[PDB]
């Protein structure tokens, strides 16, 4: 069955001979499983999808069920048009029926195929749900101890469930999410790094939404386990755990407090210095949403020693991370007490804040100018606007603020004329 | 109010 032409495949599949059909279907599976440019479109154009779908129902011939499930999985793994071809052939209910197969390799292949279909987007995700995929998928995981399942099998099930949680506009149906969540909570406590990664991905999808969606997850009590995973040595686990945590702190002050209460801030010295740029960026974004909170939450950032780390990232990091750090500072100075703001200055925030005013990015300039105005307002309550002015002049900051008067964007030049006119 | 919303898991996988 190695390297058949599509023509030969079609000839075998159209024979009236189940064993010839099986050999031809296996040949198609092998063509479709090759590394360079599997001929998906040629297979579709040859009209083979409906035949493959009909073979999924051949309970009397489990091998042709497996070969066809694998072939269709690989077509469904392609472009949206290729996945559509599979759905249009009636594959969804046929795959759901195979979830009950007594052959674990066939059940697993149906799980995989449904994952690709759901992974296409919200419409197919929702269509898979409407055809009734969730109940039988979850039934495969209803065992006293997940460790008794084959590892590859459990990984595929977790990945497919994660795709049922994925995508927005719209988000998945609330009742589907409520149905899946208890199983996800259990997977988040499993000891396999790929299951943990995909479970965290699932949770990151579910929390990427308005406070009602975040609340559904938070009330299941998973925040402490997410915080534990945030400290994993495996980057593929840290990345989604951090995205999930970052999503949660975009919600209410009370939701944000659960993240703090669970000990998340103790991990941030490491995250804010992580050698992976994207982790530092996401960690700083998360910090910016925490400093946007209440004064008692800003105080926790202070107590955990995180202000020096924010000064660090502002001083030296990838520019996108520096931009998140600027936001973290503007939010802090906007919501913080006078004493908290004084502390920020004492940690050395001014010089690196001023250095960033050379940035070729009008948004970060607006943000920094806002922060400076906030700091001056605190300085006023203390009658110390003069010490701050000298600090800004000393590190070359005044040179930068005056230049910004000649800035194209209207918001920059106004904000900075104000600073010059009032404090310099 | 001052909150700002926002290496991936693949959406589709081919069995090789």
């Amino acid at each position: 069955t190695v390297n058949w032409s599509v023509e030969d495949i079609v000839k075998g599949i159209n024979s009236n001979n189940l064993e010839s059909q099986l050999q031809a279907t296996q040949a198609a599976r092998k063509l479709l499983s090759r590394e360079k440019q599997p001929p998906i479109d040629n297979i579709i154009r040859a009209g083979l999808i409906p035949k493959f779908v009909s073979f999924l129902g051949k309970t009397d011939c489990s091998p042709i069920q497996f070969e066809s499930a694998w072939a269709l999985t690989n077509i469904a793994s392609g472009t949206s048009e290729q996945t559509k071809a599979v759905v249009d052939g009636g594959a969804i209910p046929a795959f759901i029926s195979l979830l009950a197969s007594p052959h674990a390799h066939i059940s697993e292949q149906a799980v995989w195929a449904l994952g690709n279909i759901a992974g296409d987007g919200s419409a197919f995700r929702d269509l898979v749900i409407k055809h009734g995929a969730i109940d039988p998928l979850l039934a495969l995981l209803a065992v006293p101890d997940l460790s008794t399942l084959a590892c590859g099998y459990l990984r595929n099930l977790t990945w497919t469930l994660s795709n049922l949680c994925r995508n927005k506009n719209p988000a998945p149906p609330l009742d589907a999410v409520e149905q899946i969540l208890p199983t996800l909570v259990r997977l988040l406590h499993h000891n396999d790094p790929e299951v943990l990664a995909d479970s965290c991905w699932a949770i990151s999808y579910l929390t990427d939404g308005p406070n009602e969606r975040i609340e559904m997850v938070v009330k299941k009590g998973v925040v402490p386990q997410l915080v534990k995973l945030l400290g994993a040595t495996e980057l593929p686990i840290v990345t989604p755990a951090l995205r999930a945590i970052g999503n949660i702190v975009t919600g209410t002050d009370e939701q944000t407090q659960k993240v703090i209460d669970a000990g998340a801030l103790a991990v941030f010295p490491s995250l804010l210095t992580n050698p992976k740029t994207n982790i530092q960026k996401e960690a700083t974004w998360t910090m910016s949403n925490i400093t946007a909170g209440r004064q008692d939450q800003i105080q926790q950032v202070v107590n955990h020693g995180l202000v020096p780390f924010l000064v660090g990232v502002l001083s030296k990091a990838d520019f996108k991370t520096q931009k998140e750090a600027a936001w973290a500072i503007t939010n802090y100075t906007s919501g913080g007490t006078v004493e908290q703001i004084v502390y920020l200055v004492h940690c050395g925030i001014i010089e690196p804040l001023m250095n960033l005013l050379s940035a070729k990015d009008t948004k970060i300039i607006q943000v920094i100018l806002d922060a400076i105005s906030n700091i001056f307002q605190a300085a006023e309550k203390l009658g110390e606007t003069e010490k701050l002015s000298i600090m800004i002049e000393e590190c070359g900051g005044l040179d930068k603020i005056e230049a910004l008067q000649r800035h194209e964007n209207e918001s920059v030049y106004k904000a900075s004329l104000n600073l010059i006119e009032k404090y310099f | 109010e001052s909150k700002r919303v926002n290496d991936s898991s693949p959406a589709k996988k081919t069995r090789r």
